[PDB]
This record gives C-alpha cells, structure tokens and sequence, in this order.
C-alpha cells in the first residue's frame, strides 16, 4: 500500500561541480638544449670527442 | 608596348640562388612575428624556387585553433 508520506527521501548531492577527463593538457614541457643534456650522474652524456 | 618593371624574374645566372635568399631572409623576418604571441623553436626552414616551407615545434601540444591564429 502506498504511503506517500513514507515513500518520501531528501536526496543530497554537490552543488555545481566540474569534471575534467585529460590531465595533462595543461601542462606544457620543454627540453634542455640537448648538447648539455645530462644522465642520472650528473655528468654530461654525448662529451666524449 | 614597354612597361616600366623594376623589378625580378628568371633569364638571369642569379635569379636562383638570389630568390632562394630572399625568401629566406623574408621568411626569418616573418617567422620573428609569430612569437610576439606564440612559443615555438624554428627546426628547420627550407627554400626551393616556387615554394618553401619551415617547420616549427611548440611547449606543448597542438590545437585547431592555434594552427588558424598562427595561419592569420
């Protein structure tokens, strides 16, 4: 049998949220000039002549 | 008729190497105008008689909208 009184809720959600999908658009990345490009030892790669 | 024309065309032993020139020249004082609103590194520029091109790398990815504004 249908009560409407206790078939009523109160619902809560956020208000006005802003979902974004990619992640990295926003950021922007740029090398070294790669002559003086160095390794993991702190010691620069491609200076042997 | 005789028209006055101050100006170039082929017929010459220097139209080549001279055109070649000054489209490159026209080309690096063009490109130094773009970056009064973009960010990019000139790889490479390249010069042929009737046509030329220069390619040119960015921070970041490329968009539709900045391959128009840099067109315009």
């Amino acid at each position: 049998q249908f009560d409407f009184r206790a078939s009523m809720h109160m619902l809560t959600s956020n208000l006005t949220f802003t979902v974004y999908s990619d992640l990295l658009a926003f950021v922007s990345a740029d090398t070294v000039e790669p002559i003086n490009a160095v390794a993991f030892d702190n010691m620069r790669i491609m200076n042997e002549l | 008729k005789k028209i006055q024309y101050g100006a170039v065309a082929s017929g010459e032993k220097q139209t080549k190497a001279a055109n070649s020139i000054a489209n490159l020249a026209l080309i690096k004082t063009v490109l130094s105008r773009i970056s009064n609103k973009y960010s990019f590194a000139t790889k490479i520029i390249r010069v042929d008689g009737d046509d030329n091109y220069a390619v040119l790398q960015f921070n970041t990815e490329v968009t539709k909208q900045m391959v128009q504004d840099v067109s315009n």
